């Protein structure tokens, strides 16, 4: 830690020691239903872009890797998350949105887009956390004749909020003339229609889009991934993985006053401090495993090789594995020197009227003293 | 706002003006020496034993071994302050048990040994005064460990890598450093800060005093009871002020809630998330692949590297401020207990 | 209608989240209603318009001793197109439409233990928002005009209605009093005890020493 | 900007740090002429005969 | 016409406070310490003000500094002609040489300075496409221009810390001028001093 091969005489704070964790659990609810994507990803038809639909799916083991093999997209355009780690956590609610736009606009189906669709037909809120998935379709979405039963929206006094719906189909006034059914020249019906044609180039084609908005842990959870559990152990140096939490830390039974409602507990630093066990409803306090600070106070190398090791703040009957001879110090007990009881003038200081020294005793070794 | 009271000297070429009589006082003077040691480890605050984190702070760069050597310089530098201002005697004196010294009373500076702790009774009061927060090592990782309904600041601190360092010198030695600096200023005089302790009787030694200030020494021995019931009922005056008023040591509590402040404040800024998605490192981790989350988790590390330095930074310039307040008070203990001082308002 | 004018002191605190805190004052800026408002009191007696709009947020309380209230039919125009929440106080089903029927297609239907647990006053406090897409109904029932003190107000049950609130109408089947206030975007610090509940809170736009003290 | 100023009160708590630094400093200032000045309890004056 | 540098460093947010001590106030503490020394000589500090005539405190000084009394009283036609030379001196040397405050000039131009610096590193890219935060956010989306802000953002919050930075460590120098200048009014002017070169 000097980068050197010489060392004087004093104290060096070197690094600090940690209690490893010895076991690994996983806690996750007793799900066991299986997720219906299958029911969202292949249908006889989809909605149109003004009157999406919604599904809600809960309650259920939910596997990311069947989808592939659904429908034939290329990627997952995944915000706030990645697709390969879906497996690995667990949501409270996820819903899926379906609906039949065209190829010019499926850049429109992120989070901050504005222009057709992403101001009169389907707004994404700017704290997206979800995935879209958008594929070509032009064996089940066109015809020769024209394929005329997708319908969008143009013309609207205000934007859409997002994650809002909107099936009223009324005569647009734009015009200072009210005509209250006539359309027309001022009056037009604000829903026209995609004429898909198979014979387009591949940016006017139907394209087929899911989107997945994920809800993130407010609440009891419901759907998780596939992942097996693990009985609780407590008052060991474990890492965890309460609902996708992962940390290291002792677990302990809580004396606290958490609410039926109230699933989680946070500290000053905004780090987890107690979590409530899914499957058995117990608080468990989360406590750091055991650290410290370690201090190396030697002579001079051209004198010895004699070290003493000072664990700074702890009584040491808590250390889990230098020398032989423990003395208890306000700093944290000294391992590997002797307590005399002369005093002499301070030559290695070590605090709270403690030095340490290199004498003799009649055999030389480290001592200490007041 | 009064500058003060009006007043007009009357001045004349013939007209002088000389007191008749005398007045004792004992003000009271005091001045920050130290401040807290604290130590901090870099690994546990800016990651918090996540192994990617430690990964892309060792493929950052060299700042936390100059952090680390600043702080212990501090802590060094704190030392030699308690070091410089206190231990200026060679021998510790000792008073002797009879404590008649011309009339002056000296019963409450000297110690008694009815505490465990040998301090005077002033001493008492001034160390019940102060409301000191992170004292030492006085956790001792044994409270925080367990389980506590309401948690403090100092568990929060201590889980997070910052802690704080005990000093060298402990209270029971500076109180037998300014008992010894008192038997040997009452025994001995300007005498003891030459060479070895001369013993005087104390009234000649204030006589001593007068003709160093300018009057005659028949002035001290013709009113010497007098002197005596003044300086006794200065004492209690200055007892009353300061078990009365609370706001007297305003600067040593000052020293005490500025450690605290920014200790809190560092504690705090563990939870902005500095434009990542969180705040924290295991969300990071689990929500995303290996390349977004080193982006996320290098945006967390140049805050939290940012708001160390400027810890460091704010805490250099304190210790240099009281470095200097440290030098005043040595100059200060050299110059006038140890001896007469002819510079005015000293 | 008998409509009426009055002051609501401190209440409308509610928990802005699901997580435990204890002795933190914490900071957050959501939808509150403001301290020291003039909120409205309405004497309606049948032997009458209860047709009020939403505007982002409803106080809704009600000084009833006795279960006389059902519930609250919210959206934007209810001339039999779409209805909203028909809470009854029947104990058995809390029924939620986007569909006609106002009065006497079937949406998320919930059950659970009635409102009105118990039978002094009894102020209930409600909070309906919509933000998001999303409807939370936050409640807390008070034992005893509006008291003096800090009560919280917990979320005592969801509901994902999805619908677009214009509108807000109470429906009651002689003699009722409730108040409504309206909920405006503010700054506040609650203050957690070691329970863990919110026994006072300071708004940081009403005098310039609450702001000092923000 | 409201974006700026969100993304500011998204960033951290360095802003108060500052603002309690240059106060602190206009306070240190104010105390330095006090106590170089104001060593005086009384204002007296000269005589007219000069 | 031509914009100061005053209104466009108050423009963007930098201000200068007042002091609370006027200058006439500060005018009157250094007349009342006047007053004080010519009138009463050193006595005006340890406690009541006790008049002495001029000449008996010119004999008191002599007599300080270890010479007899006699001294003065035998020649203070020719001291009090030197002294008012002296004052002559100091009035024509101030008249014409304007480089003896170079001190407080020096304080006032680093301030100066520092505003102004600070107010040009305004004008900086750090990286981004644009120095006005107008142009990005009318020029992008969200999503770009948030990264454009950001980068604007910690570019002017390590500026506004350096410049935070400076102006302790010259706070800091003040305040230990301001401590020499406190011990010299202390001791020289209410009193007289031993030490050599004070
Ligand atoms: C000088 O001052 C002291 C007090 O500062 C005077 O002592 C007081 O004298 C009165 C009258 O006899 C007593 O009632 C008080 O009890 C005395 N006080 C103390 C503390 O002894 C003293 O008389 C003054 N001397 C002259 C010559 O004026
Ligand atoms: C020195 O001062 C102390 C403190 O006032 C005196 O102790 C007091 O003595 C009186 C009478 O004996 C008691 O009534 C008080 O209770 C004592 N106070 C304390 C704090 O113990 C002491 O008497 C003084 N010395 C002399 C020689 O009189
Ligand atoms: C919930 O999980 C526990 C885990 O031990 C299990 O015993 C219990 O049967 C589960 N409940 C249901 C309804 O499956
Ligand atoms: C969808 O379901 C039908 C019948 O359930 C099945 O034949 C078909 O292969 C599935 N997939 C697609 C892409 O249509
Ligand atoms: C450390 O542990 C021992 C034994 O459990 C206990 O007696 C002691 O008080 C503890 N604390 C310190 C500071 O030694
Ligand atoms: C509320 O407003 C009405 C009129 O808008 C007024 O008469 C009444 O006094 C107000 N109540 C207050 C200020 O408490
Ligand atoms: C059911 O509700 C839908 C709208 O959600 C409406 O179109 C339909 O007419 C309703 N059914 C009947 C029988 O009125
Ligand atoms: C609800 O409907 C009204 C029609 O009066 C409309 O103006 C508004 O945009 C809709 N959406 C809201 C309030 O989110
Ligand atoms: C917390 O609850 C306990 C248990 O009833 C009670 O004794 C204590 O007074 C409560 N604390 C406060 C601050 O109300």
């Amino acid at each position: 830690t000097l980068k050197s091969f010489t060392v004087e005489k004093g104290i060096y704070q070197t690094s600090n020691f940690r209690v490893q964790p010895t076991e690994s659990i996983v806690r996750f609810p007793n799900i066991t239903n299986l997720c219906p994507f299958h029911e969202v990803f292949n249908a006889t038809t989809f909605a149109s872009v003004y009157a999406w639909n919604r599904k809600r799916i809960s309650n259920c083991v939910a596997d990311y890797s069947v989808i592939y093999n659904f429908a034939p997209f290329f990627a997952f355009k995944c915000y706030g998350v990645s697709p390969t780690k879906l497996n690995d956590l667990c949501f409270t609610n996820v819903y899926a949105d379906s609906f039949v736009i065209r190829g010019n606009e499926v850049s429109q189906i992120a989070p901050g887009q504005t222009g057709n669709i992403a101001d009169y037909n389907y707004k994404l809120p700017d704290d997206f956390t979800g995935c879209v998935i958008a594929w070509n379709s032009n064996k089940l979405d066109s015809k020769p004749s024209g394929n005329y039963n997708y319908l969008y929206r143009l013309f609207r006094k205000s934007k859409l909020k997002p994650f809002e719906r909107d099936i009223s189909t009324e005569i647009y006034q734009a015009g200072n003339r009210p005509c209250n059914g006539v359309a027309g020249p001022n009056c037009y019906s604000p829903l026209q229609s995609y004429g898909f044609r198979p014979t387009y180039g591949v940016g006017h084609q139907p394209y087929r889009v899911v989107v997945l908005s994920f809800e993130l842990l407010h609440a009891p959870a419901t759907v998780c991934g596939p992942k097996k559990s693990t009985n609780l152990v407590k008052n060991k140096c474990v890492n965890f993985n309460f609902n996708g939490l992962t940390g290291t830390g002792v677990l302990t039974e809580s004396n606290k006053k958490f609410l039926p409602f109230q699933q989680f507990g946070r500290d000053i630093a905004d780090t987890t401090d107690a979590v409530r066990d899914p499957q058995t409803l117990e608080i468990l306090d989360i406590t750091p495993c055991s650290f410290g600070g370690v201090s190396v106070i030697t002579p001079g190398t051209n004198t010895s090789n004699q070290v003493a090791v000072l664990y700074q703040g702890v009584n040491c009957t808590e250390v889990p594995v230098t020398g032989s001879n423990v003395f208890q110090t306000r700093a944290g007990c000294l391992i590997g020197a002797e307590y005399v009881n002369n005093s002499y003038e301070c030559d290695i200081p070590i605090g709270a009227g403690i030095c340490a020294s290199y004498q003799t005793q009649t055999s030389q070794s480290i001592i200490a003293y007041t | 706002m009064s500058l003060g009271a009006e007043n007009s000297v009357a001045y004349s070429n013939n007209s002088i003006a000389i007191p008749t009589n005398f007045t004792i006082s004992v003000t009271t003077e005091i001045l920050p020496v130290s401040m807290t040691k604290t130590s901090v480890d870099c690994t546990m605050y800016i990651c918090g034993d996540s192994t990617e984190c430690s990964n892309l702070l060792l493929q950052y760069g060299s700042f936390c071994t100059q952090l680390k050597r600043a702080l212990t310089g501090i802590a060094v530098e704190q030392d030699k302050n308690t070091q410089e201002v206190f231990a200026q005697v060679k021998q510790i004196y000792k008073t002797p048990p009879i404590k008649y010294f011309g009339g002056f009373n000296f019963s409450q500076i000297l110690p008694d040994p009815s505490k465990p702790s040998k301090r005077s009774f002033i001493e008492d009061l001034l160390f019940n005064k102060v409301t000191l927060a992170d004292a030492g090592f006085i956790k001792q990782y044994g409270d925080c460990l367990g389980d506590i309904a309401a948690r403090d600041l100092i568990c929060a601190q201590k889980f997070n890598g910052l802690t704080v360092l005990p000093p060298l010198l402990t209270d029971e030695m500076i109180a037998q450093y300014t008992s010894a600096l008192l038997a040997g200023t009452i025994t001995s005089g300007w005498t003891f800060g030459a060479g070895a302790a001369l013993q005087i009787p104390f009234a000649m030694q204030m006589a001593y005093r007068f003709n160093g200030i300018g009057v005659t020494q028949n002035v001290l021995y013709e009113n010497q009871k007098l002197i005596a019931n003044q300086f006794n009922s200065a004492i209690g005056k200055i007892q009353d002020s300061l078990s009365s008023t609370a706001s007297a040591l305003g600067k040593l509590q000052d020293v005490v809630n500025h450690n605290a402040q920014a200790l809190n404040t560092l504690v705090k800024q563990l939870s902005s998330k500095f434009g990542a998605i969180s705040s924290v490192l295991n969300d990071i981790l689990s929500r995303l692949d290996k390349v977004e989350a080193e982006v996320q988790i290098d945006r967390l590390i140049t805050g939290r590297l940012q708001s160390l330095q400027t810890y460091v930074t704010q805490q250099l310039i304190r210790a240099a401020e009281i470095r200097a307040s440290a030098n005043l008070a040595a100059t200060k203990m050299s110059e006038c207990v140890l001896g007469q001082s002819k510079r005015v308002d000293f | 209608r008998t409509q009426s004018y009055t002051n609501s002191f401190t209440r409308g605190v509610y928990y802005p989240d699901k997580v435990f805190r204890s002795s933190v004052l914490h900071s957050t800026q959501d939808l509150f209603l403001p301290f020291f408002s003039n909120v409205t009191w309405f004497h309606a007696i049948h032997v009458d318009n209860p047709a009020l709009p939403f505007n982002d947020g409803v106080y809704f309380a009600s000084t009833e001793k006795s279960n006389i209230i059902r519930g609250w039919i919210f959206g934007t125009t209810l001339d039999s197109k779409t209805q909203s929440l028909l809470i009854v106080n029947n104990a058995t089903n809390v029924v939620i439409k986007v569909c006609e029927f106002q009065f006497c297609n079937c949406t998320f239907e919930y059950v659970s233990q009635p409102f009105l647990m118990d039978l002094f006053k009894n102020l209930r406090e409600f909070v309906f928002k919509n933000i998001d897409g999303y409807f939370k109904i936050y409640s807390k029932h008070t034992p005893i005009d509006l008291p003096q003190g800090f009560s919280a107000l917990e979320p005592l049950v969801d509901l994902p209605i999805g619908i677009n609130i214009t509108r807000f109408q109470t429906l009651l089947a002689g003699a009722a009093a409730y108040y409504v206030g309206y909920l405006q975007p503010r700054t506040f610090l609650l203050k957690y005890n070691e329970n863990g509940t919110i026994t006072d809170a300071v708004d940081c736009a009403l005098d310039p020493l609450s702001e000092t003290k923000c």
